[PDB]
């Protein structure tokens, strides 16, 4: 609508996910210092199935480390695949041989908690690697026929993936559907992840998050980098 | 990515919340909820010595990252 | 007229930015950030493999035309 504050969570459940995907991309931006036009009421409407699921967030973000890099892969796993050390010795390692940076600079920099983080090239050669793993990744808003639907630019893309990588590029903190009493936004410069499970079903997992919950493809923001296991 | 405080009883026990500088007393205590089980109702926070009232934000408070929030519980 | 540097991501992508000597590496990001929508905060460059600070100029770093700085996104 032009107003979203009318909009109830019975007509938010049958909206088509390109729909509800555009209530996304409209309103769930936090202001500066307030929610979102969205309630936690509205964005629960969003949620399919609070059934029982085997996927889980096995990892969440720990005190006082900005690794959401790894959280999203071991998630994105549903294994513990990726342990810190081999997360932080396959970081300092690109920066020492592809970008020239001293062992001294580099402990600096794996070691500078609140300075660090690493971006999605890191992620597809710790993937490639650790796992001979390779990726393919697009902003969905670049996807071939997204604005003819998102839903479906974003399943041809991901294909026949049992999982994906998500990072929020930008400015912008998005209120996010949960399961749960709170509202768990995907914050800015962040990683998370989502899960297939056998029925086709998509759970996003945020490690800052307290529960999987089933969404539509088409509720991830649009300005989200989509990474994708070929 | 992403904000982190803390939220200390008088028992000790301390627990770390993923917050925003945006977000609401009432959706930390819905935090405080979810992981602990305890009705907002059932929370007074307080902090810098004051108790902290459901509609401001934590930037409101000056809630900075790596704050600690004292958490009693409110059992009558 | 004026002065060209390129800025080259992991993934391979390069770009062209337009600066002066005098840029400081805040307006380099800035730059950065309009062509990209990348926020500075979640910009990490590094030239002859060091970090560089915001408030040094691409002439206190010896970057010259065509140099080539290196960025890594800080994603947390």
């Amino acid at each position: 609508p032009m107003n979203p504050q009318w909009l109830t969570e019975e007509q938010i459940k049958k909206m088509s996910p390109d729909e509800q995907g555009n209530l996304i991309d409209t309103y769930a931006a936090r202001k500066i210092n307030a929610a979102s036009d969205l309630t936690h009421a509205q964005l629960r409407g969003m949620i399919g199935s609070t059934a029982a699921s085997h996927i889980a967030i096995v990892n969440a973000q720990e005190t006082g480390l900005g690794h959401a890099g790894r959280y999203a892969i071991n998630n994105a796993l549903q294994q513990e695949a990726l342990s810190q050390n081999e997360f932080l010795s396959l970081t300092g390692q690109i920066f020492s041989n592809q970008l020239g940076m001293s062992l001294a600079d580099v402990k600096n920099l794996i070691q500078n908690q609140d300075d660090f983080g690493i971006d999605t090239g890191v992620l597809a050669q710790i993937l490639k690697q650790k796992f001979n793993q390779p990726v393919k990744e697009s902003k969905i808003c670049d996807l071939p026929d997204c604005a003819l639907s998102k839903q479906q630019a974003v399943e041809n893309y991901i294909g026949k993936a049992k999982w994906v990588i998500v990072a929020n590029i930008g400015t912008e903190v998005f209120d996010m559907p949960s399961s749960t009493h709170a509202v768990y936004p995907l914050t800015r410069g962040h990683f998370v992840a989502l899960r297939r499970d056998a029925d086709n079903r998509w759970w996003y997992l945020d490690s800052r998050g307290k529960n999987p919950v089933n969404i539509a493809l088409a509720i991830i923001p649009r300005t989200c980098t989509l990474i994708v296991p070929l | 990515g992403g904000m982190q405080i803390f939220v200390k009883t008088l028992t000790g026990k301390t627990i770390t919340l993923e917050v925003e500088p945006s977000d609401t007393i009432e959706n930390v205590k819905a935090k405080i909820q979810d992981k602990e089980g305890i009705p907002p109702d059932q929370q007074r926070l307080i902090f810098a010595g004051k108790q902290l009232e459901d509609g401001r934000t934590l930037s409101d408070y000056n809630i900075q990252k790596e704050s600690t929030l004292h958490l009693v519980l409110r059992l009558r």
